[PDB]
């Protein structure tokens, strides 16, 4: 037969369908096939066309994306998309009416648009326009204006900047609407004391002089931004008079120093929930937070405050969760660590400190799904205790002894990695699997949980698969002193344990980071194992999440050190093993396990031969302040100045004399600036190592476009068979 | 009816080249008023100058006023072949006129210029890489042709202006530079003044 | 016995001694020992001292340089020296008086000054501190200032800018004195509307934030820096007035247009001979000037302007050279092109238009060293036909057909290219040599060219190079069609013609510039010939600058057509013969064998097996004015757009699939900026072409940091050996 190629990989030979659908009701979800919008009736199957492949009818604009309004009458239509960060971009939008025939040419949405919403219910929209809030009661008519302060890169008004959007939101829409659309709640961002990082992205060919980007960026100990949240009632508006924005201020428990925002939620149709956070990220508060009808204003009680706190370690596992509330929004649930370290369910009040925990054991819940009158649905590692895997469980609300699992018995050699998705007011859920094995999707019934149908079950892909030789996929653990970790191994076709293979240790080793899960994958790894008969095995250590907060937070205030031995460690386990060929071990990585990638290689430890570091971090004090100050603390003599010092790569430059090191950058790098990497060659120039390096100008953290991402994969697939022969 | 005198001491005087040439038709005129107001530093008349132009009769009177450094009376006085009486000025000893000088103190209502500029070449350049470089000498009583670029003032010392001159003028481009002297502290005033005979016209007489 | 090792060349061990001395009078000179300023009698060679070895004058600031008084009663110390640009620093000065023996501390030099000099006779003063200029008439007296004017990257009095100074001026210093020192004539130059320049500075492992620098760069077309030429008396500076300045008009023929100011020299005490280029550079009038003491100004006449014209090409090999005057200052003697092509003396009258060349033949003289009264000293390849060869002549000024040879019969078996220093009112003379065998220099009286002494034989480097195997050098012609072109080979050591051996042919091909002469180097080559047994050949093709005007001027408007088929032409000759391997054949350069190796690389040839382009020429408009301009004429679509658009690397990029590629280029160079790799990069990576690619950290274009410079050959060196096994 034949084999996974850098072709197949590269050109996507073989692809994994994907059955992307759209809950609008009860009952009705919104595929897109060929190029119609239908609408399918869960309970029989049947579907009707919504919408006819009628977008060529404007012919001047492909559409990017598409929003239907949720009662149904209008929807939105993308094009001249272009995108800024990984979240954030800029589009231009039109309104089709879905009731006459007729395409909205009245009051258009701006071309410059930065982020555009519906009503979750009715057809209002409100959007952000040169980081201005501007909300339309009707397509028809025009917007009304609600913020006036709104600054480029100084003030964002209804959007997060970059720091808020990359850790703390990991999201470009800082607006909330009320479930009945009645109140728009925004945050507002402050960045005129934030220093400024400064790169040059060159052009295409035909630029004389190379510009020069300049990101309002706070490093790890500098100015962060500062952050307000208002609550606006759209009800209200009128065109005579500007709009009243009522500020909800933070408690005074964060008002004392730097404070972050984590969170935003509506309990009632006028309760909001706001989550705080502190820069020392090991204490948020949040506030259940209520509406006066007399007074207008949004007075916000002390009793109802809720403080989490972590001794160990950090509050949450990459922030702080939220709750999910009960219909008369007097209670709500909440995932949050118990005494013995995991994570599991609370049953809060919004008067009473305490909490019940309805969820109990050594495991994790990864989280909360859906929460209906009767059954609370969840998402859990419970199911033959490994964190790999993700099923569907729930539980009586009435009696919290009564536990059953969704998905754990469907099919079980298949799939062990669930994800679900669940129509308005939980009626029909739709089981996403992605296991061991081609991923399964299907369509289910709350009321009986029955199988309505297999949506996707990707059979023209196991039918292409015959005829290729695959990897298989090992996953298992190792006891370090008490303690089972958890390992995969992407074996070679035919493997046979008698003979021996090179290694590529694959490494992330972030914190909080999943790497030797259950998912199936079509990788560069793939590639590797198939056709240079190469190990990739990967390693979760201390500082892995989903296994407690011992193990989570093993690395608190001492990044760099745990993560490097675990994976040290863990090659050697793996060297000691029958198969593994003791002098071809390598290892490589993108980000945090560039970092790790390059702290292994640089220790003296002898164990690897070779490795690549991918964007690789080189001193915590260049990256930004929220991810870095939560897992190290501030660079401050008194409090940690001699680890933000004593763990670099560059005070490891005298061990690189022993490995070959190749170093790949891109040069317009927001997330992971190429300083990190042109220091990193300053440092092993300076005391005479050779290192491969390449640059990618115009790339950025993921290089992804396809003349750079073929390139990055075939130069590192060359410098891997020249590692090992 | 009177030989207005007011416009000679009227507003801010201009350079040497760009002077504002003046007449006079059947009016009366007294020299002394003038003479009176500006305290006078050097006295060249020349020709029939009979200690002074003020007591005979003459068809018209022209006056030639421009603000000028006494650093440079030297070039203006007659057969001189400097830049000033090449490309900016130079007298016209074919009819009866003479050479007045004075200097202005703060007591006078007159405006000081920015600085005192003056035109120092004035070329034609004509032939394939624009090479023959031929001076245009000015006849006397007539405007340079440099002065169109800078009529009120030169800027600074040293301004390279540049105009192609059509085949009318000649051709070939025509550069002008200027030169500025920095401003003194006190005020000057350089007056050239033309009396004409008028043989069945002479109509302006003293008072 | 030993080889030459690259720890040989990249640790110096190898040294070539130097005699460097400075002719203080017209007998007597001072040398240099172990840190002794000794003065030496020319004729008898006796050695008194001048300054003892005890330099504890700041005791603790290193004396970087010293610059004795004309009349010797003074000695200038800097320290502090931090370097800007190839030829620009800021140091800090002190004086020292030998009259006394106390160091001068009252009005001191401040501390961050770009240039100071000494008058020609006497001791005066001038020097440029913050662009602007000041005199001292006494060394212990306060300071006098002539310009006020002086902005940082705008305005620059006494000091070049960036273009200038790289290629108008080869020299930080616009500032010119009078044979007394009584004028001072200086240069204003304003970079207002010139773009600006903008790439990244790390500067340290410490520095959070990286650095941006913004340098004042016209790109070819783009807005070029005026240029204001002024005279002030310094023979009458006072403190209760600030100082006066003539300013010297161009003449109106450069008036018209762009110009710039290519030379000053000065001819008598009261007249300076002012030399200008027109932006299109085939045009060029110099022009003398007298100072009038009656008016106090400069007055240049017309019938005294001498023009050059260049109708086949740009004029001067790289601006129009300077005249010699005379005593009288009523003629001067000057390097122009004669009808046949080559640039020989011809004798000028001030007054007159004509000139009478007095040198002619199928040669070209490249300096004239002396004019004394009777004799002119110059410098000429003339010496059997080799354009690689420099000899000394002398040729009598009432009789032009009695020319004399003084420097080649001295030692023709070692010494073919020489170079002279001259005694004032030139009574003796050194002759410097670097030819064939080890560099000698020698001291001779110039009354009847006896031989003195000899200064350095360089006779320990001989003993120690006698116990090392050495590469052969042969220098010889290849005939392409009519003529005659020079080429060079590194002979490995035991060099046989059956032998097969690996060609590397070092490449510049730069405009005006020869790389086949007989000049003896320690470098890089050396290495490979002596230890790898690799040939490294250099060409003369087309463009070559002192072989005549129709071989230099052959490639005007043309770059990157001939210069890169007659190296392609040159390897195919070599390989026609015997002792070459036509597989294993490689070209490199450094950024303009750069821009050639690219460009021969991205070809089709097959001749070159591989490359290495260190920071090399992209696009002809990511590059300077004055350079590019030279050669190629405007980037406007009615001059030489077309070719502009023609002539680049990135349009190569698919015949380099045939090809090995190393990129190589400095992060911070100013000259050759890292636009230009990264955009060959580009075009690499969106094409598909592999390669490899190498960047360092704050380095400019002359790579030169120890250990950068032991980096970039150590990965150069291991590029090499792969590509030829
Ligand atoms: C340096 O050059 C600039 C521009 O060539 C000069 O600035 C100009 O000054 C004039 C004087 O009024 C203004 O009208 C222009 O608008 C200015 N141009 C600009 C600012 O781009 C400047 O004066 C020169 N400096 C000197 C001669 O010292
Ligand atoms: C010489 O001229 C310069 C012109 O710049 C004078 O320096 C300026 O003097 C004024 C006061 O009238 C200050 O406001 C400026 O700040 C000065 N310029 C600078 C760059 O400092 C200088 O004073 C004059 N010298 C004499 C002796 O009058
Ligand atoms: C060189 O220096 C001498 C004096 O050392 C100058 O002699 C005087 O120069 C001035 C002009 O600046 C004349 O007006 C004097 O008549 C000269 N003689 C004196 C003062 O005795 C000589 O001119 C200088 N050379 C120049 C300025 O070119
Ligand atoms: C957006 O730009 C297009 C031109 O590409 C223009 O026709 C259209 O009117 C613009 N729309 C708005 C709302 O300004
Ligand atoms: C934003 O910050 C600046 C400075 O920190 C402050 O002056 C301003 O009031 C803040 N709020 C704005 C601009 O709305
Ligand atoms: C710093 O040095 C080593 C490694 O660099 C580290 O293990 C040690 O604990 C640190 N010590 C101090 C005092 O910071
Ligand atoms: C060399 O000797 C001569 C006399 O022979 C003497 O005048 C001269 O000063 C000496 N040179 C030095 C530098 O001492
Ligand atoms: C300077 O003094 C003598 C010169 O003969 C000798 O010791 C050496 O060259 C110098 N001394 C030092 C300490 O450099
Ligand atoms: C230079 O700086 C040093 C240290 O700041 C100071 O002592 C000295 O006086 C300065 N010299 C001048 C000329 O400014
Ligand atoms: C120089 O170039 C210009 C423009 O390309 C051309 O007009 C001229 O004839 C050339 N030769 C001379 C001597 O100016």
């Amino acid at each position: 037969r034949k084999t996974y190629t850098l072709t197949d990989y590269l050109k996507n030979t073989y692809r994994l369908k994907l059955y992307s659908l759209r809950w609008i009701s009860d009952h009705e979800y919104l595929y897109k096939q060929e190029n119609n919008i239908l609408v399918f009736n869960a309970e029989y199957g049947n579907s009707s066309v919504f919408l006819e492949n009628s977008t060529f009818d404007e012919f001047g604009h492909s559409i990017n994306d598409y929003s239907i309004s949720p009662d149904g009458q209008f929807i939105l239509l993308e094009y001249n998309y272009v995108k800024q960060w990984r979240h954030s971009y800029t589009a231009s939008y039109d309104i089709y009416d879905l009731n006459k025939r007729q395409l909205i040419t009245e009051e258009r949405i701006p071309n410059n648009t930065q982020w555009v919403t519906w009503s979750p219910v009715g057809h209002k929209l409100a959007y952000v326009w040169n980081n201005d809030i501007y909300v339309k009661i009707e397509p028809n008519l025009p917007s009304y204006r609600i913020t006036w302060t709104g600054k480029e890169d100084i003030i964002y008004n209804g959007i997060t900047d970059w720091v808020y959007e990359e850790e703390v939101f990991s999201a470009y829409s800082a607006l909330w609407w009320s479930p009945n659309g009645t109140f728009l709640a925004y945050a507002q961002f402050n960045d005129t004391e934030v220093p400024l990082i400064e790169y040059s992205f060159y052009s295409d060919e035909s630029l004389q002089y190379p510009k020069t980007v300049r990101v309002p960026y706070p490093k790890a100990g500098a100015v962060n931004p500062t952050v307000k949240f208002f609550v606006v009632n759209t009800d209200s508006l009128s065109s005579v008079t500007n709009a009243t924005s009522i500020q909800i201020t933070a408690p005074a428990s964060m008002l004392i120093g730097d404070h972050y925002l984590c969170d935003v939620t509506w309990a009632t149709q006028e309760r909001i929930s706001l989550q705080w956070l502190r820069r020392i990220q090991n204490y948020s508060v949040m506030d259940i937070c209520d509406y006066d009808e007399s007074s207008g204003r949004w007075n916000c009680l002390v009793a109802r405050q809720h403080i989490e706190m972590s001794t160990t370690g950090w509050v949450g596992r990459f922030r702080p969760s939220e709750p999910h509330f009960t219909l008369d929004g007097n209670s709500f649930y909440k995932i949050i660590s118990n005494e013995e370290g995991y994570r599991h369910i609370c049953y809060f009040q919004i008067d009473k400190k305490d909490c019940t925990f309805i969820t109990k054991g050594t495991w994790e819940v990864i989280g909360i799904e859906a929460l209906t009158s009767d059954y609370l649905y969840y998402i859990s590692n419970e199911y033959k205790g490994m964190p790999g895997g993700r099923n569907l469980y729930k539980i009586q609300l009435s009696d919290y002894t009564k536990v059953t699992c969704l998905s754990c018995e469907l099919n079980p050699e298949r799939c062990q990695y669930y994800s679900v998705s669940f129509s308005k007011e939980a009626k029909y859920y739709q089981l996403r699997c992605s296991g061991p094995g081609l991923p399964l999707y299907t369509l289910h019934s709350s009321v009986n949980d029955k199988g309505l149908r297999v949506l996707e079950d990707n059979s023209a892909l196991d039918k292409m698969l015959q005829n290729v030789q695959m990897p298989s996929k090992k996953l298992d653990f190792i006891i370090l002193n008490e303690t089972k970790f958890w390992y995969q191994m992407i074996l070679p076709p035919h493997f046979d344990k008698s003979k021996k293979y090179p290694l590529l240790l694959d490494v992330y080793a972030g914190p909080c980071s999943q790497k030797a899960d259950t998912v199936f994958r079509l990788n560069w790894a793939t590639y590797l194992a198939s056709t240079e008969n190469i190990i990739v095995a990967s390693f979760d250590g201390r500082g892995s999440g989903y296994q407690g907060d011992k193990i989570m937070h093993a690395i608190n205030r001492r990044l760099g050190t745990f993560e490097v031995e675990d994976q040290i460690e863990a090659a050697r386990q793996f060297s000691k093993m029958g198969f593994v060929d003791n002098k071809r071990i390598a290892i490589w990585g993108w980000s945090y396990g560039g970092y790790v990638t390059s702290m292994v290689l640089g220790s003296g430890s002898g164990v690897f031969k070779c490795g690549i570091a991918v964007a690789p971090v080189s001193r915590w004090e260049y990256y930004d302040s929220v991810y870095t100050e939560r897992y190290m603390g501030l660079p401050t003599p008194e409090d940690n100045l001699d680890h933000y010092r004593n763990s670099t790569v560059m005070s490891r430059a005298e061990n690189f004399k022993q490995v070959e090191y190749l170093l790949i950058h891109g040069t317009a790098d927001d997330n992971v600036h190429f300083q990190q990497s042109a220091q990193i060659s300053k440092a092993l120039v300076d005391v005479g190592v050779d290192f491969q390096a390449m640059w990618y100008t115009d790339e950025d953290h993921g290089i992804a476009s396809s003349t750079a991402h073929q390139h990055i994969y075939t130069h590192m697939s060359h410098f891997i068979k020249q590692c090992f022969s | 009816v009177e030989c207005d005198f007011t416009k000679l001491l009227s507003g801010t005087p201009p350079q040497v080249y760009n002077f504002n040439r003046l007449v006079f038709t059947n009016c009366n005129y007294n020299l002394t008023k003038l003479l009176s107001l500006f305290m006078v530093n050097e006295f060249s008349c020349d020709g029939i100058s009979p200690d002074a132009i003020a007591r005979g009769c003459y068809s018209s009177l022209t006056v030639d006023y421009f603000a000028y450094p006494l650093s440079m009376k030297s070039y203006m006085q007659p057969g001189s072949a400097g830049v000033i009486s090449q490309y900016n000025y130079k007298q016209s000893f074919a009819n009866p006129t003479c050479r007045i000088f004075a200097t202005a103190p703060a007591n006078l209502t007159i405006t000081k210029p920015s600085s005192y500029s003056f035109i120092s070449k004035c070329s034609r350049l004509t032939g394939d890489n624009s090479h023959i470089e031929t001076p245009i000498v000015i006849n006397p009583g007539e405007y340079s042709i440099c002065k169109n670029f800078a009529p009120n003032g030169f800027s600074q010392d040293g301004d390279y202006f540049t105009r192609q001159l059509s085949q009318l003028e000649g051709g070939g481009i025509l550069v002008g530079v200027g030169s500025v002297t920095p401003m003194t502290d006190t005020l000057q005033m350089g007056f050239i003044i033309s009396v004409q005979y008028g043989t069945d016209t002479n109509s302006v007489c003293p008072m």
